[PDB]
């Protein structure tokens, strides 16, 4: 990439998922752009966090809005039990990234799809430019995979720790990790976006949060 | 990598008041097997040393350590101990830090004063209490030893354990085999046994 | 090169230097770097793509009416993605600046700077730029900014060419070294 | 890997080893290195086993199609020619062994370069030199079936002993005019001690 | 070059290829790639063109100097140890000798023949039979089959003849035959009619 | 490898994991990475240590003074510049913490350096006590152990307090003890085939 | 570089009336842990368990395409159960379809043959396959298979008192005894391999069906 | 890094950031980059060479008396020639700044800027620097310049450390991000 | 491979080496590197392992197709022109044939023998005698001396025998003898006792 | 370049060409490629002409020093050994030719890799194959002096004709027990026509 986005960090608590990313687009060692929203809400039950190539990220943003528009075609239940699921969005994105890699024209990004399924299960899965996908109770990209993940894994070490984790604890851990990432990552920013997807209260998008 | 040119493996194990050191006998030139009598285990007094890696390096190091331990015995009027010999091996190896011998040395022995079994791996000393492996099949040896080893084995049980580990690691290594020798080392006696194995 | 576009209270001003170099050789020192892609949409590089964009925008105008600066940047991106500063004036948008760095991403900014000489004025332009500047303040801001960029960048020099895009029309301004160097 | 095939009065003897190595790690000691293309055709793998296995299995399909159209089995010359043309257009060593009424016992050697050779004896693989010598010193046309099967066993044993990447076991095949016969899997470790005992060879190996 | 050595009950037999090739032409077809180190020790060598002879004469001069100084003959074991030390020194010098040698000798005190194979790296090993490089790829099957410790000199020569015949049939070069020398208690002699 | 160094109100603490790897293979599961240069100067790296310690001891005997952490730092720096460590200790001038050169109130090196730094950044505060410093360094090492593949096994801790003797807490924590195997793999005697047996006259 | 390493080691053992396919659940990149529970052994229907070890993206694609072909086989043969040998041939054709841009995976499938005996097939990334009694894949294959050869096939073991002339005869290992060996070998591999740990998932194929067992490994 | 030394009416002030990075990782964010080589001679890099320079200057002080900043720069050159900013105060020279860029040449300047962050503030420092500034004016100028450099450079950050070298003595000043970022 | 061609007063004689070597071993020692293009035209080939035979049978099939289609035989000149064009096409194709061929034929209308040397690039030339690669380095001296246009077939074979002897003496390879074929007005025949 | 030296009953015949080429440009047609080391020793240059010239002149100086010390001329073996040691210590093809009372006529071949061979016939250079074949076909020990000189001429002529980088003229030397004799420079252009006329060879060349 040339203009790049830094880490996206995420975790799942007892009633949903939290995902955060900062609002900065780096140009090498130059901190060039400071209004880059890298959390992409898709519907009301899914947030797509993108890192890496900003131009490829803007391409994925377009692909996600087209996917929402196509789903509503001839679908009277598009705002209903026939809406796009986090698993549907991830599978589409994973297919695109894998097909791009196989054509030697990869979308140079790491994507975390965060959301809650219709049955209430937390969805938190990752995909990168190579098409490598995995899920975990906590996920992070780039720099956060090395520094934010240890702090989040201290809160949710395994799957049985998820029901014991409240939204306040999860959000406090995510904000602490964002502060730590600001201190030790040179390509990071004080300003970050935070999205909470809860199976009960729905999507909560918080913008311009400051370390 | 000159260590894989000749092949061969060395494994050492501690038992109850005893140590065992074992090696394969294959001297190879890449895939070609040259000699089946290249014993990689040497002893200087009551301290045993197994050397894997480049065979010329093995011979050079054996000569150097015979030299140094002979001078040690002449100066000190006592035979060198396994821990002192381990320090000697480490210092000799780091004496050639940028001209290194392509070897993996394994020290086995029992301290004559304390009577405690001693094994060591390597310049940085890995003074393990259970087992030391070295050679081209070090991963196979690690698997076999980690699965088979249990503490405080009697000399017969220790022989069976180290023999099975060596044989089954050598079976899965292309450049190890053509026979094997096991030394069961105790304070009073040292038994040398040649193992029957596949000759391919 | 040192190129900058600044939105102000009545529109947008695109300013650039006039020096093109091949190493240490100044091949052209009267270059016109501000390029018209549509009536009141102008772009600058930090040349074939400008021809295709003008082709596409002319096609858009015949079929879908006057394009906006965003449409020009959209066409620029769809060709670049598959360093450009795009500045333009529209009645409803009242002047917009779009920067498209080398990666192919598009950013809408109150002002943009690009080129080898833009690095030396990142500190200066941040401190001195103000929203809703007057036309003379904006010209002064660009004149002071590019002069510093010209002073420190060996690839920047010559005259400072300016294109003012407002509702009144397109105004071309030229500033010679004897004027801006003494600023 | 060591594969051999030789022609004698009783047909064709095909002997292979079964060791597959990933570098110095022996992945498997029970790899089948002979493709049973059809009840009358055998192929051998020596390097590029996947290209061999896929195309020699596909070669069996072409023979079956030739069987249905012409009411006659494909020849070893045709089967090798198809495989050689296939290998050339994508430019390993494989022996195509068969025994038809017209040609008789026939062995064709096809390698990755596109070469296609007819002959009486072939050895491919890392241990081919040891196998070649045992064959060259003991091969006869008037050799009996029992003596030919042992010769195939012995030649692989020499390769398995001396070559690090050959071993595991010997798979013996005997191509006759009635079709090939599998003569079993013989562990090299057991075979070596038996041969050392009965033959008196390998005097430098302590037993 | 092609060097074969074979130790039989009472003697050591060495065979060395005769061909010298530089570039496009075979310059010589009768070269002797052996040096007499002592009255009961013979060394045959193979490897890089200029290194082999230089190293061989250096070794021979050193062994002769020892013999004159002590008025005594080094044992074949001691000679092989000295040669191994020299090769091990070379392998880490500014420019190593790329020389592989076979040392065949008769120990007049043990009354036993000895054969030692040392490659350029300095790996020494006592063998009943040996060959350097690709030479053993076409000979080891036959020696593994038919070698016995109690073989007489005639049987060893027949086995060497069979090995050379196999080398001539399957090795892809023309080494122009071999020169055969025998080391025993009576000294070193050459077999012309091979 | 995960090494941390944390300074507290009356000293400095260094901690390390005990795993040694040769590629993806764990060679030593209990390697000691906290190396003593002098009784109150300890080093940890991600032979030079032994030589530096020898010369430090000789210099201390020569000057009849306690070794200084600046002296060890200068010696290591000059030696390494002639041809990555954390050096901590207490000398008559107080407690010191260096990396090879930057000073720090807390430090971390190795493959698990980032996880350990995350824990330190999260929990480090000024004016730590000795117990809190040990807890923080241990937690940083534990984070490196759990999150970095190159780190594992145990935690070794060395505490150097200004007025006290250094205390080396070898295997301070052992959070990776292997569970008991499902079966015992003791072979019956006579299982291995033996070709020859001989007594060795040592 | 379109490829990568995500670790993971898999083990397929074919019994006389059972087949087990076991793999560690740890997903890694370089020296980081991506997930401590990312299964790599999948029940693919028709009592066939599959695992594509190697490049994770190619592993997902191949397993997805094989599950694709099983569905098409049921569509074309009226829900007929796919035999393990037919599945192996199908996987060979899937792998060879990308001969020059291969799936960078070694895949193992396990199940019961049409006679009811345990079957295990191993596949080369290019398409070569072979039926095996046992096969290990992944980085820690060299730390697991030599132990199983010693303990399942009694390699290098002889009957005591026979002077190494009578080999220890082969025996029926129950699936419970095979699970114990699989657990021990994986715990040993966890100790000495940095890419093995966090949990062991074992899929057991019998005539009753496919049974899944999970055991925790060390998390360092 | 962003390092800058300014001569003013009473002496010289050396200012630097406190961030050291290994790529995108901030390894140390409280680094002290201003290094004392002699009593009132300080240097900064854009570490062994500093030790050898201090050694040589101590020898010079023992044998020939107090060295000047020119002597320190001369020693720095003779070691490097066979990016450093050297600032120091002497009674007769009343404060001097010497820059030694990567090539090993020595230049005496009224003020110097170096590091990856100096590029963004070249224009700003050219526009805003004035000779014979007051101590507070100089501190403000360095604060603004280093704040802009930190804002635009990813390798610059942390606290702004300042060393004031005058006839009065050496004064250490620290400015935290909460103070200079809002400037 | 070693290919010699020699045109005498009434015939063309072609000699081709017998050895096939792939890597470490000589697989075959009796190969025939020739193809009969027509009853009075013969083509001998040398070069890359699989290209030589593949190109030769492709040429042979094309010449056979022309003969059946026209019920007529192409002249050796026409055959050599066609082969040259095919080699010239290949040299700029996706993967060229690395094949050097000698075309010996008898023109039944001119009643004259013809020999053509074509290299892999597509360089055709009519020669009284020819050889490909290094083969001419050890033969041209002898042919430049003793070749005459009016030589009979026996003298051509004696000259060919002398040329092969020099190749065996001085080339560093072992090509395992040659197979000799003669093309004249009576057709193509092989000389077994060479 | 083509240099040859062969041994016969009358001594040693040394024949060389005289062409030096800088790529495809013929820099000189009159290069002396025979070094008169001393009235009884000759050296030949084939590649590395400057090292050859300097070191064989120095070899002549060493021979003179040996003459002064031992009252005896250095042997061809000794001179070749000195030159070979010099070449090896700095690790071209040169022939050392001489005729002393003890050894008789002696030729030693020394090349750049350090080889040192005694022999009766040697040919070095780009045209060594053609001249070497001419010698092998016409060489005899009982050859007369005139016939040997003509044989050297003819071998160099063949090399010059067939090899692009050999030609210009033939320099003939005859090493006898009384010292070498220069037998003159023979233009290759005239020599070719003379040999074609008298010998009937080169029938493919129109004259």
């Amino acid at each position: 990439p040339i203009v790049t986005g830094t880490s996206v960090i995420s975790m799942k608590y007892d009633n949903g998922v939290i995902i955060a990313a900062d609002n900065l687009g780096s140009y090498g060692s130059l901190l060039r752009f400071n209004g880059v929203e890298r959390l992409i809400p898709v519907g009301d039950n899914t947030v797509v966090g993108i890192s890496g190539d900003i131009s490829d990220m803007q391409h994925i943003e377009r692909l996600l809005k087209d996917l929402v528009t196509e789903n509503a075609y001839d679908n009277p239940l598009a705002d209903a039990e026939e809406a796009l699921e986090p698993s549907y969005i991830f599978e589409y994105l994973a297919t695109v990234m894998y097909q791009r890699r196989s054509k030697m024209n990869p979308l140079w990004n790491a994507i975390i799809v965060a959301g809650v399924q219709s049955n209430g299960d937390q969805f938190l899965r990752y995909v990168n430019l190579l098409g490598v996908t995995y899920s975990s109770p906590t996920l992070a990209t780039g720099f956060g995979a090395h520094m934010a993940n240890p702090l989040l894994r201290k809160v949710v070490d395994r799957e049985s720790d998820i029901p014991k984790t409240t939204v306040q604890v999860a959000e406090e851990a995510i904000v602490n990790a964002m502060r730590v990432l600001y201190y030790r990552d040179a390509r990071s920013s004080r300003n970050f976006s935070l999205a909470i997807i809860d199976k009960n209260t729905g999507l909560t998008f918080k913008k311009n949060l400051q370390v | 990598d000159p260590s894989s040119i000749n092949g061969g493996i060395v494994v050492a194990m501690t038992g109850k008041d005893c140590v065992a050191i074992a090696c394969d006998l294959r001297l190879g030139s890449q895939s070609l097997g040259v000699s089946n009598k290249f014993e990689k285990i040497f002893h200087y007094g009551h301290v045993f040393l197994g050397i894997t890696g480049l065979a010329t390096d093995v011979t050079t190091l054996n000569e150097m350590f015979r030299y140094k331990t002979n001078l040690y015995k002449l100066k000190e009027e006592r035979a060198i101990e396994p821990e002192t010999f381990t320090q000697l091996v480490s210092s000799s190896l780091y004496e050639r830090r940028f001209g290194p011998y392509f070897v993996g040395p394994v020290v086995a022995g029992i301290n004559s004063k304390s009577g405690k079994p001693f094994i060591a791996g390597f310049g940085c000393i890995d003074e393990a209490k259970d087992f030391i492996v070295s050679g081209t099949a070090s991963d196979q040896l690690f698997g076999m030893c980690e699965s088979l080893y249990e503490p405080n084995l009697e000399p017969e049980d220790l022989f069976e354990t180290i023999s099975q580990a060596l044989l089954n690691a050598a079976d899965r290594d292309a450049l190890s085999g053509w026979g094997a020798v096991v030394y069961i080392i105790k304070k009073d006696e040292v038994v040398k046994r040649y193992l029957k194995m596949r000759q391919d | 090169t040192s190129i900058m576009a600044v939105t102000f209270k009545d529109g947008v001003i695109l300013g650039a230097d006039s020096r093109t170099t091949t190493g240490a050789y100044i091949a052209n020192r009267v270059t016109d770097k501000l390029t018209r892609v549509h009536d009141k949409i102008w772009c600058c590089r930090s040349q074939a793509i400008a021809d295709i964009v003008q082709y596409h925008l002319e096609l858009y105008t015949s079929q879908y009416g006057t394009p906006s600066t965003e449409t020009a940047a959209s066409v620029f991106k769809e060709l670049c993605y598959e360093g450009i500063i795009v500045a333009g004036y529209d009645d409803k948008n009242k002047g917009e600046v779009y920067t498209i760095p080398l990666g192919g991403s598009v950013h809408k900014l109150p002002y943009a700077i690009a080129g080898s000489g833009s690095t030396f004025i990142y500190g200066y332009c941040d401190k001195n730029f103000r929203e809703n500047m007057s036309k003379e303040e904006t010209v002064d801001f660009i004149k002071h900014s590019l002069s510093q960029a010209i002073k420190w960048d060996g690839s920047s020099g010559g005259v400072i060419r300016m294109v003012v895009l407002t509702a009144a029309g397109v105004e071309r301004l030229i500033f010679y070294p004897d004027e801006y160097e003494q600023l | 890997t060591t594969t051999l095939a030789f022609r004698f009065q009783g047909g064709i003897i095909v002997a292979v080893d079964s060791r597959a190595t990933a570098g110095n790690w022996v992945a498997s000691q029970t790899v089948k290195k002979v493709i049973e293309i059809n009840p009358f055709l055998l192929g051998t793998m020596a390097g590029g086993a996947a290209d061999c296995q896929f195309w020699e299995t596909w070669l069996g399909s072409q023979c079956r199609l030739h069987e249905l159209r012409e009411k006659e089995r494909i020849s070893v010359a045709a089967a090798s020619k198809i495989l050689s043309n296939l290998v050339y257009q994508y430019k390993m060593g494989t022996m195509i062994c068969g025994y038809t009424r017209k040609e008789g016992p026939t062995i064709y050697y096809v390698d990755s370069d596109g070469t296609r050779l007819k002959g009486d004896i072939f050895c491919v693989g890392s241990g081919q030199t040891f196998a070649y010598g045992v064959l060259d010193s003991n091969y006869k046309w008037d050799l009996s079936v029992e003596d030919a099967l042992y010769l195939g066993k012995r030649s692989i044993l020499a390769a398995a002993h001396r070559d690090a990447y050959s071993g595991g076991s010997v798979n013996l095949y005997h191509v006759t005019e009635d079709g090939w016969i599998y003569h079993g899997n013989h562990d090299v470790g057991e075979l070596f001690w038996k041969v050392k005992e009965e033959e008196g060879s390998f005097n430098n190996v302590i037993g | 070059d092609i060097i074969l050595g074979i130790r039989v009950q009472d003697s050591v037999i060495l065979a060395s290829s005769k061909a010298v090739t530089r570039g496009i032409s075979v310059l010589k077809d009768s070269d002797d790639k052996t040096r007499q180190l002592s009255p009961h020790t013979l060394m045959s060598f193979a490897g890089e063109a200029g290194d082999t002879v230089q190293f061989a004469e250096y070794i021979q001069a050193n062994i002769q100097l020892y013999s004159i100084r002590e008025d005594y003959e080094l044992s074949p074991q001691a000679v092989s140890s000295f040669v191994r030390q020299e090769l091990a020194k070379s392998i880490r010098s500014r420019r190593p000798y790329q020389v592989n040698v076979l040392i065949g000798g008769y120990d007049k005190k043990k009354n036993k023949p000895e054969l030692y194979q040392i490659d350029y790296l300095g790996t020494k090993v006592e063998l009943p039979y040996g060959a350097h490089g690709y030479s053993g790829f076409y000979t080891f099957f036959l020696l593994d089959h038919h070698y016995r410790p109690d073989m007489t000199t005639e049987e060893g020569l027949d086995l060497l003849k069979l090995c050379v015949q196999e080398l001539e049939k399957r090795m892809p070069m023309d080494f122009k035959g071999v020169i055969v020398k025998i080391v025993d208690k009576d000294g070193i002699r050459q077999v012309d009619d091979f | 490898t995960t090494i941390v160094g944390v300074k507290f109100n009356n000293g400095v603490v260094i901690a390390a994991d005990t795993r040694s790897t040769q590629g993806p293979i764990v060679a030593d599961k209990n390697c000691a990475k906290l190396h003593r240069i002098s009784p109150k100067i300890w080093c940890a790296g991600a032979a030079v240590t032994q030589l530096i310690g020898s010369n430090i001891e000789l210099h201390s005997l020569y000057t009849s003074r306690e070794p200084r952490v600046v002296s060890a730092l200068q010696m290591l720096k000059q030696h390494l510049f002639k041809y990555y460590l954390i050096v901590a200790g207490v000398d008559p001038t107080g407690s010191h913490l260096f990396s090879i050169t930057d000073v720090g109130y807390y430090l971390s090196l190795g493959s698990g350096s980032l996880a350990a730094m995350a824990v330190l950044e999260s929990h480090w505060k000024q004016d730590l006590t000795k117990e809190e410093a040990i807890k923080l360094a241990s937690d940083a090492i534990q984070a490196g152990i759990w999150n970095d593949l190159g780190s594992g096994s145990n935690v070794d801790v060395c505490v150097m307090e200004i007025g006290k003797d250094a205390e080396y807490l070898r295997n301070y924590l052992t959070p990776n003890v292997r569970e008991e195997k499902q079966k015992s793999y003791k072979f019956p005697r006579g299982t291995t085939a033996v070709l020859k047996e001989s007594i060795v006259n040592i | 570089n379109p490829y990568g390493d995500n670790g993971g080691t898999i083990l397929g053992i074919a019994g006389e009336d059972f087949a087990v396919l076991a793999g560690d659940t740890r997903n890694i990149t370089d020296y980081s842990i991506n997930s401590r529970y990312e299964p790599k052994v999948f029940d693919c229907g028709d009592n066939i368990v599959m695992s594509a070890n190697g490049f994770a993206a190619d592993g997902d694609a191949l397993v997805k395409r094989f599950k694709n072909s099983v569905k098409w086989y049921h569509f074309d043969h009226n829900d007929k159960k796919l035999s393990i040998n037919s599945a192996a041939r199908n996987i060979q054709h899937l792998l060879y379809g990308k001969r020059f841009f291969p799936y960078y995976v070694h895949t193992i499938i396990a199940g019961l043959d049409e006679d009811g005996k345990g079957a295990v097939y191993s596949f080369d990334p290019v398409g070569s396959y072979e039926r095996e009694q046992c096969r290990a894949g992944g980085a820690a294959a060299s730390l697991i298979m030599p132990f199983l050869d010693n303990q399942v096939n009694f390699k290098n073991q002889y009957e005591p008192g026979t002077n190494g002339k009578v080999k220890k005869p082969l025996k029926y290992l129950s699936v419970e005894e095979v699970i114990k060996l699989v657990r021990d070998s994986f715990t040993s591999a966890t100790e000495r391999h940095i890419q093995v740990g966090d949990g062991l998932e074992i899929l057991i194929v019998t005539k009753d069906g496919v049974r899944k067992e999970f055991y925790e490994l060390k998390r360092d």
